[PDB]
RNA sequence: GCGUGCGGUUAACAACCAACUUAGAACUGGUACGGACAGGGGGAAUCUGACUGUCUAAUUAAAACAUAGCAUUGCG
RNA sequence: UCGUGCCCCGUGUGGCGAAAGGGAAGCCGGUUAAUAUUCCGGCACCUGGAUGUGGGUUUUGCGCGGCAACGCAACUGAACGCGGAGACGACGGCGGGGGCCCCGGGCAGAGUUCUCUUUUCUUCUUAACGGUCUAUCACCCUGGAAACAGUUUGUCUGGAGAU
């Protein structure tokens, strides 16, 4: 797993061809939001403060990329 | 503060092996555990590595020497008469 | 008598250019604020010209006679002075202390050093300077 | 004789003791004499001879070790090589 | 809380290839983790000192890292240390100079012998 | 034990001039009281170097240049034919015949004394450590000096364990049972 | 917040924090106080083998054997 | 191309022999009546191969920076050589790190409660793999030490350059 600290790098990673899926994790106790994109080798995580602009980053993400919110319980 | 009156380094052997044998082993142990002045770098750091092998801790030079002393009197006399013979041969 | 003067040939003993031959452009014995010790401004050879044989073609000779230079500020303790001297008119004040503060000035200085050194090498003189030291 | 001359130079003139300061004196060109002890490593001995050949400085090969050279300079430490910058009242340079 | 552990492999002997360390899992359980032997620093071929700037790895792990990480940007870098390289440079220069001096002296002696013979 | 302690094979360089080697290591040899010296020589016929293993004479050191051949100097560690040395020179690892790479005076503190030369038939009279006199061909080589490690047997072993450690790496029979302590079926001294 | 040029060694002072040993004293119960457990009897001598070590698995563990030390013989 | 040849090199010789020696690479969670570092989920790694994209280098053709120790994502390298790693005893005390043990506070649960006990006990965890900032030895630069200094529990180190 790798942490991406730059929005431009994260957008390029999400525009890569092997980007199979992406998910959004919300941690309200720490007031943070994580964008995780699954590629062939690595899972890339961008960590942001929970904010409206962080919500609008989803619209700048590519539309063909499937994006899902993480539920509160990981059911098997 | 002298702790023993005569046995010295031979006190580790206690009352065993005989007084004369402890006295005989003492001289070799003292010479083989002493530190010697290096003839290359001048520091007092030459110690025995194995039997006949003397190494300097500072300049890392290793020298072939005597079994329990760095130099042997027969070897020193050999060097002297060798230098005499070399002078006679060259001149 | 002092020997660390201009046109003195020295060997670099430490750093990325250790073993290379340099010619002293400017001696600074008293030191500066940035380098508070005796040092020198030198120009030298990073890549020596290759050997030339009698059956080589002219294009191959021209390709193998190229020289890659470098310029350097170097401490006196990292130099080994040699009795050789290399007097070049084109290298007079090719570098100064302010040359090393700007990347483009280093480029222009290295181009000038390359031109002058290749001229001297093609002349056939000072062959010891252009042969590499083997160690 | 060299020991008495060294003692007189220590008393009156100016010296530097040691390899790095001797090299600095040879680079400055104000070195008048270089003394090199017998047990100095041959590479350092050749380097000191080359520096003295460049600076036109005389070299005396001291027959004692670095211990003996330090004692002759009047110190309680060893000295492999030393440089005389001012002879003082001695005549060590005239030889 | 159960604090005692077991080997996770079929070797039950405390050999040099059977090194373990204790971890606590995200499941809250104490467990062993089999670990490899420590890497060894490369050493200078002249003096034997540990070469600074070079990682200490098991031998085949060096095939997985890039060239600048395995070496020092200097002649003999990653094989000989800086002091030994400086000694090599000074020794080579001085010995070649002495060879030229001896050749000059030999030529002068040969010329003197030829003049004496003639 | 890695390599046997032998001279170089007798070649053109040692027969007609000298060759220089450098002493790189002085090492302990298990089962042998004398230290060994690893000396690196050049091969005259190829680029690769040759490593040799000599018995180290006293005074040899790492970084020392030694010289082997007919014209080598009379200095400790140098290997010369006996015809090139004066009378009274002590040597070690003396060849019985030229090219056998050394046979005589090999243990610690021991040496062979060159007593005389007979140049007419090319022979050399030598004295061995046992006091015996011998005649060898004058082209037999020997290393100038005395084998290092002398005085080893002056120290008492003092302990059965030290004797055991000495003989376990040597393969010699230890402990030793007396014949008279045996039954008559085992030893003629038995009973 | 760093740079100097100074000036002073009563910080011998304050604030906060922390653990286990050692010594001394009063009081007090007593048939017992290393309260169970754990844990040398000591001494005078003689013979004997120097010592540590080893053997007769399944009747003998020893003054037997070995040992270091000493002596002799053979071998270039 | 006298087309049906010529040149270079030297070291020998094959195999078996270790589920405790050497050795490329996997962790966590869950799952069965019975297997699990093997299944399932998530997250990785090694070895080998092919061939692209980005980035790098180059018109001073094979990078640049630092006095230096050396650094940085790259940054040509056949034959023939040199070196390192693999690769190494036993014992003693000292220092660092993980885990365990121990103490205090807090939320939740449980037990005790004639009296006492703000009480006694239990859960409070974080893997491989990576990024980043640091960690004894050692090494480099300045400078030149007797009124010798630094310094370990253990007396070693320094004009061969200490503090
Ligand atoms: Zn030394
Ligand atoms: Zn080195």
């Amino acid at each position: 797993p790798q942490e991406v600290s730059d929005i431009k790098k994260f957008i390029e990673i999400c525009r890569r061809k092997d980007a199979s899926s992406a998910r959004i994790k919300k941690n309200p106790k720490t007031q943070q939001i994580k964008f995780k994109v699954r590629c062939q080798r690595f899972l890339y995580t961008l960590v942001l403060k929970d904010s409206d602009k962080a919500e609008k980053l989803k619209q700048s993400l590519p539309p063909n990329l499937q994006i899902k919110d993480v539920p509160k319980r990981n059911k098997r | 503060s002298k702790r023993t009156k005569k046995v010295g380094i031979s006190g580790k052997y206690g009352t065993r092996y005989g007084a004369s044998l402890r006295k005989l082993v003492k001289k070799q142990e003292v010479t083989q555990h002493a530190r010697y002045t290096c003839t290359f770098c001048g520091k007092n750091s030459v110690r025995r590595t194995a039997v006949g092998i003397w190494s300097c801790k500072s300049c890392k030079k290793t020298m072939a020497g005597g079994a329990y002393t760095v130099s042997t009197p027969a070897a020193a006399a050999m060097r002297s008469t060798l230098r005499r013979l070399r002078e006679i041969t060259e001149a | 008598m002092k020997f660390l003067k201009t046109s003195r040939v020295c060997l670099v003993t430490r750093g990325r250019y250790a073993g290379k031959k340099v010619v002293i452009i400017q001696p600074v014995d008293q030191g500066t604020k940035s380098h508070p010790y005796g040092h020198a401004l030198v120009a030298g050879i990073e890549r020596y010209p290759s050997k030339i044989t009698r059956r080589m073609s002219k294009a191959r000779i021209e390709k193998r006679s190229k020289i890659k230079p470098f310029i350097k500020v170097i401490n006196y303790n990292h130099l080994m002075p040699t009795r050789y001297t290399l007097e070049l008119e084109g290298l007079k004040a090719v570098i100064n202390a302010d040359t090393f503060k700007e990347p483009s000035q280093r480029e222009e200085a290295k181009k000038t050093v390359k031109k002058v050194l290749e001229d001297r090498y093609n002349s056939g003189k000072n062959r010891w300077f252009f042969t590499p030291l083997r160690f | 004789s060299i020991g008495a001359k060294l003692a007189l130079v220590i008393k009156s003139g100016k010296v530097v003791l040691g390899y790095r300061s001797t090299l600095k004196a040879l680079r400055s060109g104000k070195a008048k004499l270089i003394l090199i002890a017998a047990n100095t490593p041959p590479l350092r001995k050749s380097e000191l001879e080359y520096y003295s050949m460049m600076s036109k400085t005389p070299v005396h090969h001291y027959s004692g070790t670095n211990i003996e050279l330090g004692t002759a300079c009047g110190k309680l430490f060893r000295c492999s090589t030393m440089a005389i910058l001012d002879a003082g009242d001695s005549d060590i340079l005239a030889d | 809380a159960p604090t005692r552990v077991t080997y996770r492999r079929r070797n039950p002997y405390n050999t040099t290839s059977n090194r373990t360390r204790v971890i606590k899992t995200p499941g809250g359980q104490l467990r062993v983790l089999h670990i490899k032997k420590r890497g060894t620093a490369p050493k200078c071929g002249d003096c034997g000192i540990k070469l600074p700037g070079i990682p200490a790895l098991r031998p085949r792990e060096y095939a997985t890292i890039s060239k600048p990480k395995k070496t020092v940007q200097r002649a003999y870098g990653g094989s000989r240390c800086g002091n030994c390289v400086r000694d090599r440079i000074i020794r080579a220069f001085l010995i070649e100079e002495q060879k030229i001096v001896k050749k000059v002296l030999k030529e002068q002696s040969q010329a003197e012998k030829k003049a004496s013979k003639k | 034990r890695k390599a046997p302690a032998k001279f170089r094979p007798l070649d053109y360089a040692e027969r007609h001039g000298y060759i220089r080697g450098i002493v790189k290591e002085i090492i302990h040899d298990p089962g042998r009281g004398a230290p060994l010296a690893r000396v690196v020589f050049r091969s005259p016929y190829k680029y690769k170097q040759i490593t040799e293993t000599f018995i180290a004479n006293e005074g040899m050191y790492t970084g020392q240049f030694i010289y082997a051949g007919k014209n080598a100097a009379l200095t400790v560690g140098n290997i010369l034919p006996l015809s090139s040395v004066p009378e009274g020179t002590v040597v070690s690892n003396v060849e019985e015949k030229p090219g056998d790479r050394g046979a005589l005076g090999r243990t610690s503190g021991n040496y062979v004394t060159v007593v005389g030369h007979n140049p007419d038939e090319g022979k050399t009279r030598i004295k061995l450590p046992s006091g015996a006199k011998k005649v060898v061909p004058s082209s037999s080589r020997g290393m100038i000096g005395i084998v290092a490690g002398g005085g080893r047997t002056d120290k008492p072993l003092l302990k059965a364990s030290r004797a055991k450690h000495k003989f376990a790496v040597k393969r010699n029979r230890w402990p030793k049972t007396r014949g008279v302590a045996m039954n008559p079926v085992d030893h003629p001294h038995g009973g």
